[PDB]
């Protein structure tokens, strides 16, 4: 997914492919996440769009994973969530049924990421105080 | 040795843009009650330290006639005038026939009496009442030669809405701040004729005090020029563009009235009350505007010698406006709460032939110019807003100690081989006033991103 | 030329000086991007300012330049965009002429930077998976 | 300070305490800021909340220490702002009266931090372009 | 003086209790001193997001 | 015939029907026979799939 050239498709036009080939289609497709009584409704839509985008950015910023797209951490992946091989996941599976299979086990992952970031910040402060 | 792309954030560049601007007013207009003019409940309080910065090498291209600020101000003032007439008395039951006679035994001759039949607070009963209406507000409702049946001029097109007599029409100055991420430039050049490059572009975050006065000819209170008379026009070839003259020295104008007795409270419906003119105690005199003679003469001569630059070997002449109704051909304004419509046949009666005439007389300043004014109450300024505001009358005498800053001339259509081009005054829409005031400013959009090549290659 | 005296430049204060003295003044110009008929013209302007600042910050943060002002990328500069010397660009102009001569060639540059950022993140993931 | 453990309250519970227990409490404090006539106030509260959050993050991001919660910077501390000992400041007073003593010189400190960050990034670009 | 608008017989004037909440970025200071006469310093100040 | 302008109130005129000139005939709509017949036949053969 690199020989498209003219990128105007968003996240709409790359789903259904394998997630190994769908991890290189993120940049302009994530750039597309922002671009009387009718005026108040439109301005409420603008405010909720800004609030949703900043909630996503705050969720990236809590567990030390901001400013990056492919951003991988040191939380140990529990085998009870997936129980399947990595080659099948990254070669014979799309993002949609992965979201269907992972949606029941998201909050535990988020809490583990937050705890790991708190431990890493404590270790960073200890290393700053050591030197 | 090679070149690589390097991203800078905080770059000072501009594109043209249109946006929505603020309102900033002084802090003294907020300590009073609600609904004084427009700005007590709405505008932000500006800080008493306007930061003006001069840019060094910057030359920018301005355009006075292609501006969004004038159209935005016109829309805002139209919306404000339509909003301020919403919780006010709508005088619908005053469409009845008015039985009018003369005002007395050789009395007023300008205001009729017009006793009518009105509705009291109880809709079963009626009571006989009276007022004093002005002559331009009444039309002779008659299918024959009947001199006693009259009606108002407003019950033929669209209703009215009486202006609430607790707000005032005083022009409090308002500033136009720019939103964050936008800037307002300001051309500080001296010979700036409205269009062209400016070599002294400055930084203003919120414009100066703009008084939204309403006038057709003879632009009242406002900012002057700085070193000489400056003439603003679009083309100066076709005779359909309103040439605007910006004066350098003001000329004093004062206007007066006789003494009405009081406003008369007549009750209509459940609690509504319109105020009408009662008696006129004392004698019946005229409302007139006074302009000094020598100051107007050498002001008009200086306008002539500044207008002779654009027309090399032609004389400059002036005469009256080119006919029509009283709302176009007369200098109309609004201060004291009472509208004026003043004739201007004595001001613009003169000529210039290229030879200067000095006026070396200081004891002859007693001679002045009087203008016969007329006063209306049913007001039809702006088309498409519901222009049937009824201005309520006011009690005492009034005085108009005012200031002139400009003129709105219009060149006449010349004949064949003419050398006597005549300039007539003209009114028109309010964009001429608010473009004579907002000629300096221009709104821009800041784009902070920017790329440029250098030797910086990012380390992997 | 870091010494301007009074630091009040307000989006514009060094728009005439050369580019060598205009890369030292980015903070005072980037500081101000955020800070009834007239009760709604005030409130729409805050929303559009937040929208424009968020769009600029997202577009800066896609290609790796997270919070840096003078950020550097590894996209090779094509010679078919400027055809001028380096010192001539950095000495004989200000930013306005450069914006006038670059404004046709911006979207290709943005696409190249986002593609290079995706390549950098993929290579960083592969290098961190090598260990 | 950090030994609270069960931290669901947050807010400003360290107010009025010693700075030694108020500077090392930031590892466990984190942040909880974003944790009809009544439909026009929800909107205005939401706009002022998102504006305050974006203003705070922008001010933290100009002088280049985004997402750290403690920034050591090399702006030299002028003696005319304190004229006094460091140990009694860090072991005798609270943050409120320190803010009351320091509020006359916040803008000069902020300008010094912005200038030092811009000088840091220019020196970083030069040193990284030497190679 | 004025004109009535008759209250339409489907709304009720029952005083349903409401809580006034500060926006995100503000706090409400609440004094828990039992002998507080209205004006003066407090000593058991507690911080709550919303009123009672 | 032309809408007859009847003026009521200040500038709130409403337009009612004036006369009728000429003879008086009936308003009607026209659909062809063959197109409607075989359209209904095709609707029948595609509704025969859902009912045996
Ligand atoms: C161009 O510029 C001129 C110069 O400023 C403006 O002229 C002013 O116009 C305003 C109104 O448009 C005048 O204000 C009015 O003054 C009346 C007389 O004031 C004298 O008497 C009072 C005591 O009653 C003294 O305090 C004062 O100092 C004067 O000695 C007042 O009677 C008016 O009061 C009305 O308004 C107040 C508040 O709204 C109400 O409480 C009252 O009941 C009443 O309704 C009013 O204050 C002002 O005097 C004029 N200036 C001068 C120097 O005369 C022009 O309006 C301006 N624009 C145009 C288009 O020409
Ligand atoms: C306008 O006409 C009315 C009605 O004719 C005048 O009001 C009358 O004034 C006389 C005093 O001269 C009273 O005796 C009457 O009782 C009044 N009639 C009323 C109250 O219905 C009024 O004076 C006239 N206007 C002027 C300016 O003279
Ligand atoms: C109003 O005055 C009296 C009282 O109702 C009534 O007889 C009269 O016909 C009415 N109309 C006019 C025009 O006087
Ligand atoms: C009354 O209105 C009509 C248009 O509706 C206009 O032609 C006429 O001139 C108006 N009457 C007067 C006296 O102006
Ligand atoms: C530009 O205008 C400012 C206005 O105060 C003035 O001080 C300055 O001298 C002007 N520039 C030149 C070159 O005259
Ligand atoms: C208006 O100005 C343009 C530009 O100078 C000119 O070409 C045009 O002839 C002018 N219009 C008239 C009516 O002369
Ligand atoms: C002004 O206009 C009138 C109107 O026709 C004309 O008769 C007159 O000659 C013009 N000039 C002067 C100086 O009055
Ligand atoms: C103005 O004055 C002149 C002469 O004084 C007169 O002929 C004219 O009718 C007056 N009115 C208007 C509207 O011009
Ligand atoms: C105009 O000026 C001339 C010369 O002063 C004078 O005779 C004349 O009466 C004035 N008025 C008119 C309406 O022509
Ligand atoms: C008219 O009103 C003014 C108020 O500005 C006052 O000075 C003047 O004396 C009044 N005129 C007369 C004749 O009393
Ligand atoms: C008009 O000119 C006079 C004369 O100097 C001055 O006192 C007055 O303030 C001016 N008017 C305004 C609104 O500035
Ligand atoms: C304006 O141009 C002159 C001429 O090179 C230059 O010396 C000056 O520094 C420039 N102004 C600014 C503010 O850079
Ligand atoms: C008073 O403040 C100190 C902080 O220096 C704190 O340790 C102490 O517990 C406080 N006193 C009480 C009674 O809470
Ligand atoms: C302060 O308020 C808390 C709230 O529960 C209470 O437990 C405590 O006893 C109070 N302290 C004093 C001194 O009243």
């Amino acid at each position: 997914a690199v020989g498209i050239g003219a990128v105007f498709l968003g996240f709409l036009g790359a789903a259904g492919s394998t997630m190994g080939a769908a991890s290189m289609t993120l940049t302009v497709q994530a750039r597309n996440l922002l671009s009387t009584v009718w005026g108040i409704k439109q301005l409420q839509a603008r405010v909720l769009a800004v609030e949703r985008y900043l909630r996503d950015q705050q969720l990236l910023g809590i567990w030390g994973c901001s400013g990056k797209l492919i951003c991988c951490t040191n939380v140990p992946w529990n085998s009870s969530w997936s129980n399947r091989n990595l080659s099948e996941i990254w070669d014979n599976m799309t993002w949609l049924q992965w979201d269907k299979e992972i949606s029941n086990y998201t909050q535990i992952i988020y809490g583990l990421l937050e705890e790991s970031q708190n431990q890493q910040e404590k270790n960073e402060q200890d290393l700053l105080a050591l030197d | 040795e090679n070149l690589w792309v390097t991203v800078y954030y905080g770059v000072p560049v501009w594109k043209e843009a249109k946006t929505t601007l603020f309102c900033a007013s002084d802090a003294r207009a907020y300590e009073k009650e609600v609904h004084n003019v427009w700005a007590t409940h709405a505008c932000v309080p500006t800080d008493p330290s306007p930061q003006e910065l001069v840019l060094g090498n910057v030359t920018e291209n301005f355009n006075m006639w292609k501006n969004d600020m004038v159209d935005q101000m016109h829309e805002d003032i139209i919306s404000l005038w339509d909003q301020s007439l919403k919780p006010c008395v709508k005088l619908t039951p005053l469409c009845v026939t008015l039985i009018c006679s003369d005002a007395g035994s050789g009395g007023v001759e300008e205001m009729k009496n017009c006793s009518f039949n009105t509705t009291t607070e109880i809709r079963d009963k009626e009571k006989k009442e009276y007022a004093l209406f002005y002559k331009p507000d009444i039309v002779p409702l008659s299918e024959t030669n009947n001199t006693s049946e009259y009606r108002l001029i407003n019950c033929n097109t669209s209703a009215c809405t009486q202006a609430c007599p607790k707000v005032t029409f005083e022009p409090i100055p308002i500033h136009y701040c720019a939103p964050a991420g936008y800037a307002i430039l300001k051309c500080n050049d001296e010979t700036f004729n409205g269009t062209g490059p400016c070599s002294n572009v400055s930084t203003v975050q919120c414009t100066h005090g703009i008084r939204p006065v309403v006038s057709t000819q003879l632009l009242l209170n406002g900012s002057l020029a700085e070193k000489e008379i400056v003439i603003r026009s679009e083309n100066l070839t076709n005779n359909a563009k309103i040439i605007i003259v910006h004066l350098h020295t003001p000329v004093e104008i004062v206007c007066t009235r006789p003494n009405n007795n009081t406003r008369k409270s007549v009750r209509i419906g459940p609690g509504q009350t319109f105020y009408a003119t009662g008696d006129i105690i004392g004698d019946i005199k005229q409302a007139h505007c006074n302009i000094s003679e020598e100051k107007w003469n050498d002001t008009l001569q200086k306008v002539g010698i500044e207008l002779q630059k654009h027309f090399p070997n032609k004389t400059i002449k002036y005469n009256q406006s080119a006919g029509g109704d009283m709302e176009i051909t007369t200098h109309s304004f609004n201060c004291g709460g009472e509208f004026f419509y003043c004739n201007t046949s004595n001001l613009f009666n003169g000529t210039y032939n290229g030879t200067y005439i000095s006026t070396n007389s200081s004891a002859n300043s007693t001679s002045t110019i009087t203008l016969q004014c007329r006063i209306k109450q049913i007001i039809n300024m702006w088309q498409g807003v519901g222009r049937c505001m009824y201005a309520p009358p006011i009690a005492g005498n009034i005085t108009c100690r005012s200031n002139i800053t400009g003129l709105l001339l219009t060149r006449d259509g010349g004949t064949n081989s003419n050398e006597t081009e005549t300039f007539r005054p003209a009114g028109g829409d309010m964009r001429d006033n608010w473009r004579s005031e907002l000629y300096k400013y221009k709104v821009v959009k800041i784009e902070p991103l920017g790329v440029a090549p250098t030797r910086c290659k990012r380390r992997v």
